[PDB]
Parts: structure tokens; sequence; C-alpha cells
RNA sequence: AUAUUGGCGAGAGACCGAUAGCGAACAGUACAGUGAUGGAAAGAUGAAAAGAACUUUGAAAAGAGAGUGAAAAAGUACGUGAAAUUGUUGAAAGGAAGGGCAUUUGAUCAGACAUGGUGUUUUGUGCCCUCUGCUCCUUGUGGGUAGGGGAUCUCGCAU
RNA sequence: GCCCUGGGCGCUCAAGCGUGUUACCUAUACUCUACCGUCAGGGUUGAUAUGAUGCCCUGACGAGUAGGCAGGCGUGGAGGUCAGUGACGAAGCCUAGACCGUAAGGUCGGGUCGAACGGCCUCUAGUGCAGAUCUUGGUGGUAGUAGCAGCGAAACCACACCAAGGGGCUUGGC
């Protein structure tokens, strides 16, 4: 429903095609507030990034990497996710991603097309 | 001669010929009783011919002899049919007396059927069917998919439903 | 030369685009400590929107409507030949219809003579589903007195909450057109005329530029002097079509695919 | 009946085959119980009251005994007792 | 009509067509003499032959017992007012939502069987 | 550029072939089978008046 | 009178169609070699630029709104967008997979605007009855078309 | 004569051995029937209640390398014909849709697409791909590896732990 949901996407980035899926797939699915300060820990070295895919630590345990250059973009990314959303006044409490993909770009350096959804949970139902 | 008209029209390209996928070689000649493009069954390969066709409601016994060949001008009489079945099929059975049997056969076979086409009539008489048949465009059919769904989005439904609750219950309970 | 206008129009593009943000991040900046400078740039630049630029009786409503000192019985039938999904919608259409009676088609008693027989039984209305394959395609709403009719396309038919038996209360929007408002009225007097508040139910019918959507959503308030909203099931859209203004007689707007052109107007 | 065939199809061929009264097994005589293995009375007792033209078997409870009215039933889905 | 007996309803398919992308679908017949298509060897795909001929009474007829006759307009569809039973009327798929309505009405008008009616038609 | 372009054909072929096709034009459903709408032509062969 | 793959200027092709046709449809250009020499890749937006005004996030890539436009599923990476390949949703299944014979389960697609035919009974009509005409050939077991009078009428149609 | 000395699971009045008498399972083997084609014969009109190049009856036959013969599917172009198809959508493409044929393929249902293409008798050939350590162009595992928090390949690529019988199908197990 694009009356609930914002779109925020980045083409021919030259981020590795292999450490972006490997982080849009680690942050898919959370909630943006908590997946923003999930990715700052990450910049801090707090918390990694699985490698699942494309590949021993505690913080795995949540075989993981910091790819701070990848994260870098996906934040920017979800920060403009999120100033479209305020754009299109949705509750940023609610936001969380729904979708995010990966896309090869043209060919040398492997760039990639990075697309995210962020989409508002449904609640305060009643009879 | 009819043997050479035959034969030329059979293996030289006939012009009216249709070839279906079951292998049947079909006529679309208006004054052939069967739409089949074999022997006997040709006007063009046949010198005697005889068939029914029809311009108003009114049934006609079309046939031809070579009294007319040389002028295709008159190549085809006609006489009306008595459009009564019972006295119809006797008038064409006078009409084609001493012809050959396929040909009587393929007469009453054709006016039989045209007769039994009137239920274009009975469809006629029992019109006012309302589905009324419509053709979308390719490109009509693009215009209401992608103008809707900018419509939908612009409209922004969720929003204008609380504006008017807010706006409704403030002095309305 | 492809390579030479690629390459031209390539570099342009991104000098273009960083001349724009420059001078965007230079405004903002100036203008945070110039506010009014903000306000009247603003002011001076319009988004013209498609919406802005739009291209610029109560004895008519008893007459040619229902009205709350007689609740309007609403005949509902199938046009011939029907099967499931006709049978389908036709269930929803009686769970948000006030009273409705399904009839099977008998298939050969004219519309007169449908007519007719509803007017011995004292119907008010009649409502006729049309399919063509196994989907909803169009729908049709008449009155008997003086046969006031409007005919409807059926487009994206959708199947989350399980509404009550509460009569869901009643809302429209831009209608503001004459032709609009006839519709509205249509609507406002086809489905229940008394609110029950309670339980929260709401019916909705928006327009926006041609197409109506009706949507069913539970109403809850809270303290922020804001209501949340959320799916009661179906979606549906409507496109008026025919505007007969009779049974089938003097059709008054009748679409016609040479219109849309404008882009406007939105009739 | 009148109407001349507007495509001729062709006629069947003179079929050489008599109807004959269905020739009943001898364990079917008139006065048997009857079990019945299908239907709506599946598994209740009847009386072989008559047989039918139609090769059927007139059949009855009786009604007042156990339900089971006058109706028709095949021979092929009955056991005769002795 | 007789029963139309299909001998072989399974579609022939192309050794490997599966195994290889470069494989169309389309049958070929094994050149190779090792080939084991080729022997016909047990557990193998079946290969098109004599056998599976069809029926001179039932051939090119479908289910519905009506043969396929491709419709361009009316006059081609006037042909098969002597045909109704055994010949039905397809129209082709060139043929525009303008003209379809009118065979349409026509193929009614003789009782002429369509075997795909209301393409690009709506109600 | 020397690949056969041109069929030698004898003359009394060719007269012969000339014949037949003249001949061919005296019947009027040999000539209705070759697509010419002569459905309504007063005589065949047609013969007009030389001021034509 | 004879030759003519160079030059200028013309008329044509059962010729080829951007991996073809001259190597070059936008080149003897870029490029490699001290050098003689070799030698490419690249056509199409959209009727017209009407080439995204303007708001908005980004040092920068370009995004989200908004609109132009028949279409942006035509946005100067532009007439159309399949495979090999890659990422997401869903279904399934798990030191392999692939195909054939027969079938269950899951998902899913077709599945007659067929609504008739026959004999009987009212009523209104015509090409039907009767009177009076006109018109085409040839001449014929015809065709076409008019003006007065009714329901002897099922000769057809509609009830 | 037998018993020790010289396929697995399994069995001992055997489920082992020799002989004797009956019940049964099957292969494309054989009988009949249903259908496709080849051959051979025959029927056919003062014209056929479907092209004498048509519609039929009868019997047998049907493997196959090289090779020979016959009947057809598809494409570029040309002569002819459909007073053909088509902005109310031609071609191409997609399609866990359907129909037709033994198949080359044709046809129709739905989505993108936009402006040309096709039903049939002939003529014409730069006419049909599964490979030629094949040519152009494109993309994967190798591999985010060797290597130089970031950048980042190359070779190779039909396919993926063992016991016995048999070069990596039979019977089983880490």
């Amino acid at each position: 429903n694009p009356a609930k949901s914002a779109s925020a996407r980045g083409s021919y980035l030259r981020v590795s095609f292999k450490n972006t899926r490997e982080t849009a797939q680690a942050i898919n699915g959370w909630e943006l507030t908590k997946a923003q300060k999930y990715l700052e820990q990450v910049l801090d070295h707090q918390r990694a990034i699985p490698f699942r895919r494309f590949n021993r630590t505690a913080q795995g345990k949540e075989k993981a990497r910091w790819p701070a250059k990848s994260v870098k973009f996906v934040q920017g990314l979800l920060q403009n996710a999120a100033a479209n959303a305020e754009a299109k006044g949705l509750d940023a409490t609610k936001l969380y991603v729904s979708h995010i993909q990966v896309n090869q770009a043209p060919k040398e350096s492997s760039p990639s097309h990075i697309e995210l959804v962020v989409t508002e949970k449904e609640e305060a139902v009643a009879k | 001669s009819d043997e050479i008209v035959w034969q030329v029209i059979n293996q030289s390209f006939c012009s009216h010929r249709i070839k279906a996928p079951n292998g049947q070689n079909f006529c679309r000649n208006e004054y052939n009783v069967t739409g089949l493009c074999t022997r006997q069954s040709c006007p063009l390969a046949n010198s005697k011919y005889a068939t029914v066709k029809c311009d108003n409601g009114k049934l006609y016994l079309y046939m031809k002899t070579p009294e007319r060949a040389h002028t295709p001008a008159k190549l085809w009489e006609r006489i009306k049919l008595s459009k009564n079945y019972t006295k119809a099929l006797q008038q064409i059975d006078e009409h084609l007396l001493h012809w050959s049997k396929f040909f009587r056969h393929k007469c009453k076979q054709r006016f039989t059927k045209l007769t039994q086409v009137m239920i274009t009539e009975r469809r006629l008489a029992l019109r006012e069917e309302e589905r009324h048949y419509v053709g979308v465009a390719p490109k009509v059919k693009r215009r209401e998919q992608n103008r809707e769904r900018k419509a939908l989005v612009a409209a922004k439904i969720e929003k204008a439903i609380e504006k008017e609750l807010m706006d409704r219950l403030k002095s309305g309970a | 030369n492809k390579l030479k206008r690629q390459e031209i129009f390539a570099d342009i593009k991104h000098e273009k685009n960083k001349e724009r943000h420059t001078m965007r991040r230079k405004r903002a900046k100036e203008e945070r400590e110039n506010p009014e400078l903000r306000e009247q740039r603003l002011k001076e630049n319009v988004t013209q929107t498609i919406e802005n630029t739009r291209v610029y009786e109560d004895d008519l409503m008893r007459y040619f409507n229902s009205n709350s000192n007689e609740p309007p019985k609403i005949f509902l039938t199938t046009n011939v030949n029907a099967k499931k999904s006709a049978y389908e919608f036709a269930n929803i259409l009686i769970e948000i219809l006030p009273n409705v009676t399904f009839v099977k088609r008998k298939f050969g008693y004219k519309l007169k003579e449908i007519s007719d027989i509803c007017i011995k039984r004292n119907f008010t209305d009649i409502v006729i589903i049309n399919e063509d394959k196994k989907k909803v395609t169009g729908l049709t709403f008449i009155h008997l007195p003086e046969g006031p009719t409007f005919y409807f396309k059926l487009s994206s038919f959708v199947e989350h909450g399980r509404p009550t038996s509460h009569i869901p209360e009643l809302i429209l929007n831009n209608f503001q057109t004459r032709l609009g408002q006839t519709v509205g009225r249509l609507f406002q007097s086809i489905l229940p005329q008394n609110p029950d508040i309670e339980g929260r139910q709401v019916i909705t019918l928006h327009n926006q530029r041609d197409y109506i959507f009706f949507r069913r959503h539970r109403y809850v308030f809270k303290d922020n002097e804001r209501v949340g909203l959320q799916e009661l099931g179906p979606q549906f859209t409507l496109k008026l079509k025919r505007l007969q203004r009779g049974i089938k007689e003097e059709t008054e707007w009748e679409h016609k695919p040479e219109m849309d052109k404008e882009k406007k107007k939105f009739y | 009946p009148k109407w001349y065939p507007s495509e001729d199809v062709a006629a069947l061929k003179k079929t050489r085959k008599a109807a004959r009264p269905q020739k009943l097994r001898a364990s079917l005589v008139p006065g048997t119980v009857l079990i019945l293995l299908a239907g709506r009375f599946r598994g209740k007792r009847v009386v072989y009251l008559k047989h039918l033209e139609d090769n059927t078997l007139l059949i009855s409870g009786p009604f007042k005994v156990n339900g089971v009215p006058l109706r028709r039933v095949n021979a092929r889905y009955v056991i005769a007792t002795s | 009509h007789p029963k139309i007996v299909k001998k072989h309803t399974k579609k022939f398919k192309r050794h490997h067509s599966d195994r290889y992308h470069r494989v169309a679908e389309n049958w070929r017949k094994q050149k190779g003499i090792d080939s084991v298509v080729r022997r016909r060897f047990r557990g193998n795909i079946s290969q098109p032959k004599i056998g599976y001929g069809s029926n001179k009474k039932t051939k090119f007829l479908s289910p519905s017992g009506h043969k396929t006759f491709l419709v361009a307009n009316v006059k081609d569809l006037e042909t098969l007012t002597m045909h109704t039973k055994t010949y039905a009327a397809e129209i082709a798929h060139n043929i525009s939502a303008k003209n379809r309505v009118v065979i349409l009405a026509r193929a009614k008008a003789l009782g002429i069987k369509v075997t795909n009616p209301k393409g690009r038609l709506a109600l | 550029t020397w690949r056969k372009w041109n069929v030698k054909v004898n003359h009394n072929e060719k007269r012969y072939a000339t014949a037949s096709a003249i001949a061919a034009t005296a019947v009027a459903s040999l000539v209705l089978a070759r697509g010419h709408r002569v459905e309504k032509i007063p005589e065949i062969p047609l013969v007009v008046s030389t001021d034509l």
C-alpha cells in the first residue's frame, strides 16, 4: 500500500555486491530505529554483520564481519527512506524495513543497485 | 471443356479454394451448394449446376445450363422458391426433373438449411440481451490501470477518512 | 555519433546535479539564518500539482432517491449464466446492503417484466452484477419510481478484520461537482441511512479523479485528537458509466473512449 | 419429423438384437426375504413380492415392520435367503 | 461419433531437452550409433513412430467433436453453413475486436460453433 | 556474377505456351478460376468495336 | 565496331540488412609498432524536447514527491526488451541431481449470453386472396416493383 | 551316493542334494480384437447423395549400420490469388494455458510491444545446429580466494568417502 509505505533507492553504487547483499540480508525485517542503532553499533565494532552466503566470533551468535563501507551506504539509504516517510507524514516508530534488495549493476569493480521499502506496522485494532 | 476446366482448377491453383488443416479443400464460391471444391460440386467445373441463394428474405433456386455459358452476364437464372416448405420441396423437385440425383439432393439440403437458418429471426425476436459486447483496446486498458493507481496513490483515503472523522465527532457526540 | 552524444550528456547531467546540490545546500544554510526568506521562496514557488490545476432541489432528492420515512428494499440479481464469483460477490452485497432479496435470473423475463414484478412487490431499487470471465467487471443500480439508474465498472476486486453486525457510518468525499453529488446521493440513499455509531464501524466513498474507492475500517480515537484505522477486508473501486437517467432511455453522460485526452476536469 | 436432413448423417444399420425377458436366477422366488447391499435402505431385510418388466424386483419391507416402502430394486444388489 | 482414442497424449520431447538449455524441446532423432535413445533401450523416452498414428475417422477432431477451421472474415465463415456439425469456426489471432463481434454474430445466426469465442471482447 | 540468369526456351515451345494461354481465355469458368470478376461480361471472348 | 574493378554524371537489382553488406551506414578515425604496416568497437529517444518547472534527503551518486508527455511497462544508460547469470517474496524438498511407466495429495486452468423442436387455439400483419397496373430480357417450369378492398387464415411471421 | 579332512537377508524331516507328480508369474514370444502406414489383388460411370490424383473391400507385412528410394515441416526473396489481415493493434517476445498431427511444426486463450504481416500454386537459395581445443558478444563457480578496514584476479570447470563383483551397473557400510 503506497499510502502506508515509503521507498528509497540507490543505483550505480560502487560498494561490493556480496558485502552489500550480506548487509541487506542482516538488516531485512528490522525496525527502522532498531536497524539504525544496529548499524551504528556495527560502525563501533560492538556487533558484526553475519556473512551466511558469501564467506568465528561471539558477535556472530545472534562467521561475521564489519563492512563499514557498505554499512555507510546502507544507513544513508535508510536515512533517505526515513526522510521520504517524514515527507509523507508516516509514523517513524511504526516504520520497519519490509523489503530490501540488491541488484548487480553494469560492469572492473562490481557495482550494484540497492532499493529498500519501509511500511507502517498495523496496530490499535479493537471491536 | 468441363474435364479440362475441372483438372485445371483441381491441379492448377483454383483461386477460390481453401485448405483446411484436416486436409479438405473448401470452396467459398457463392454459387456452390456445398463449400467443398470437389468434382460435380464446383460450379466452374460443371456446365449444368443448381444452387439456392437469397438476397432479400425470399429464397431463389439458381441454376445454369450450357445455353448461357457463352454469355456470363446471363449465366444464372432464378425462380422464386415458394417459401412454403412443402410446396418449395416439390417445386425444386419439378424444376430439377431428370437432373442428377446428386444435384437434387444437394439443392434440397441447401434449401432446408437456409430455411432453418431463420433462427436469426428467433434470436432477433428474443432480443434485449443486455450483455452488450464491448471491445477494449490495449491503449484504453493502459490508461485505466496506471491512472487508477496514480489516483489511488494521490487520494490518501486513510488521511481523508481520519480528517472527516475528527471533524465529525468534534461536535457530533 | 552515439558515443559522443552519450558522453557529452553524461558529463552534463553530473555537473547539473552537482550545481543543484550545492545551490540547495547554500540556500538551506542561508535560510537557516533568514527564516523569512524561505517562506517567501516557498510562496513564490507553487508545486503545480494536478489537483491544483483543475480546469474550472429538495424535491429531486425525495423523488429520485430513498428517504428515512420508508426503508428502501433493494432487489439483487445476477446476469444470466452467472457462476461462483458472482455469488461470492453477492454474498458481500448481502453483508453490506441493508435489505436484499436474491432471485435467480429467469432468462426471458424482460427488464420491463422485472420492473413490473418489483413494483408489484413494492421494491425500491434493482442491483445486478455482470460477469464475463470468473471475475466481477461491472455493477448497476436502478431506482424503481421514474427509473433513475447508474452503471458502474468494477476493477481491482480484492478480498483483514471481521465486520461486526453494526451498521457502518457513511462518509462521502470529493462530490462537489453536480454530476458527482448525484452518485453521492445514490450511495447515500442505497446504503443504510441510520447510523449506529456504537461499534465503530465506518463505510467510506472517496473519489479522486473519476474512480471511487469503497472500503470499511474500524476507527478508534486517542487522546492526541487523532483516529487510527485498520483495514476491514475487501478493497473496492468503481467507475460511473452510462448515466442513463432512465431505465434504458435518454442517456445523459455516457462516457466515451475519446475522452480523457484533456487530462483534467475529473468528471 | 418433416424437416429434410440438412446434413446427411449416415443412418444406422439394422441391428439384430431382439429384446428378451430377464432370466432371473432360480434362487429368486416370490416371497423370499432379501438383504439390500446398497442404497438408502442398505442392510435392511426385505420381502420379495413381484418381478417387474423393467428388470427390477417389486419389493416391500414390509413398510410397517422396518419402514422400507414399495420400491424398485436390482437383483444383482440383493441376496436371496432360503 | 467414434471415440477419440489418443494413442500418445504426452508431448514428445527431444533427448536431453531439459539437461541442457541449448537443446530445444522440438523432437530430433539421435544420429550417433552409440546413442541409447536410437537403440530404444528400456527406460528411455518414447520415440515417435508409425504405431502412434491416429485413426482417420477421428483425426483432427477436437474433443467437442468439431474440426477446427480458421476463419478470416464473414465470407470464410459462410462456407461452413453446410458443415456446421463437422466443422467449427476459429477466429484468427490477428482479427481485430471490431470484426470479431460481427463474425460471432454471423456464426450465431448460422449456428456455427466457435472454438475461441469472446476473444479480445469485454461485456 | 557468371551464375546462370536466363533460361533458353525453344521457340516452338514458346509459341505453344502462348497459344495455350490465348485459348484458355475463351473459357469463362477458367477465367473465373483465375480471380477475374468476369461474372457480368456480356460475351466471352469479349469483342469490341475498333473505335475503342 | 574493341577493353574498362580508375574519374565525373546518371538508370536499375528475384543482392545483403549494424556479428550482413566495402575494414568503415555513426574509418583509414582511435589505437599498436623506431619503422615499412596492421587496424577496430559504435545506427534508431520521443510527433515535436514538451529533455522532469517546483518541493524535499544527500560534500557526491543520484533518490522520494510533483508534473510534462498516447505511453517515462519511451527519462538523453532513451524504437522491443529472452537466455546464460544475479537478489527478494512464496511453495517444495534435503555426502546429490537429472529422465521414463502408472497414480494420490497441494496449487491452479478450462468447463454452452444452449434456453430449443413438434401438433394443436384466439387475434394483427405481409411477399396471403381478389381487382387494377408498371418494368427487364428474351419467349422462357421467369424475375423485379406499385394503387384500391380482409382476416377462409398457418402460405410465412408476431402474439 | 553323501558328509569333515585331500546376490544379500538367510536355511537343516532345508528354504541344501537326485529323481518323481501337480498349482502359478511373466518377454516386444504366440491366438483374437482396436488403430497408423507399405505391398498385392479387386470394386467403382448412360457418373459418384466428397478432387477416377476421388470413395472403398480383402490378406500379409512393419528390426537395422553404410547406402538407395518415397512423402512432408520451417525460413530470406520473387510471379500469381485471397477487391486478405492490421492503431477498435501487424511482427517479435513471455506464458505451472488449450487444441491439432507419429513429427518436422500450425493454431488459438492471457501480459509487454508497437506498423507491418500473412491463408494457397509455383520459382528461387548466402534456407534449419549440440559440439568442429569453431568466430563475435554476453554471464557464472573458482572467489570476496591467491594477491595488494578497503581494492582485487588467474588456471580450470561434462558430472561428484569407501568394502566386494564388475573403466568412476549389482549388493552394503562411515
